[PDB]
């Protein structure tokens, strides 16, 4: 819960102090700390979580951290995501949408 | 009516810009805020 | 209709004034806020 809150709200100093069953654990919606940090647009928290060996997972709806960063239009978080693993760009959600679909739909 | 509508559109654009700045500031407040008793 | 457009413009001006006051207040919050754990 504290790690999820800190990732979701960009409190990086708390994230560094709190840090792998905790790095890749979701909540009742399946969102890992990377998912929440990408969703709220904290590219530094995402970068730190990735350097600690967090894996690009999928939540209950199949969205990736890149899916959540594209829905919010966080270009810096997306750059951080794309410069580490060039294999999450074309992942498919439950309805068959990609990160490009969400970015185009959200304007 | 067109002049009034365009002026209102400009006002709405300025309001949107200010509200986005405010949103970023509030996010920064949450980032830097002390949470002790309500952790 | 002129009436509706002008009343809307008055409402939008009041909204802009209130949002500017809110923005100044949030800036003051950041000015006076305690930053220890997230410094």
């Amino acid at each position: 819960s504290p790690l999820h809150f800190a990732a979701s709200y960009g409190r990086i100093n708390t994230c560094q102090r709190l840090l792998t069953r905790l790095l890749n654990e979701g909540d009742l919606h399946g969102m890992t700390p990377l998912h929440l940090a990408a969703k709220n647009g904290h590219d530094k928290v995402v970068q730190l979580l990735l350097k600690k060996g967090a894996l690009f997972l999928s939540d209950h709806n199949g969205w990736t951290a890149l899916h959540h960063a594209s829905m919010g239009g966080y270009t810096q978080t997306m750059k951080v995501i794309l410069d580490t693993n060039l294999k999450c760009t074309d992942r498919l959600d439950e309805d068959g949408n990609t990160a490009l679909h969400f970015a185009a739909r959200e304007g | 009516l067109e002049m009034e509508i365009l002026k209102q559109k400009y006002r709405l654009k300025d309001l949107t810009f200010l509200l986005e700045k405010q949103h970023e500031l509030i996010k920064l407040i949450i980032q830097k805020m002390e949470i002790i008793s309500e952790t």
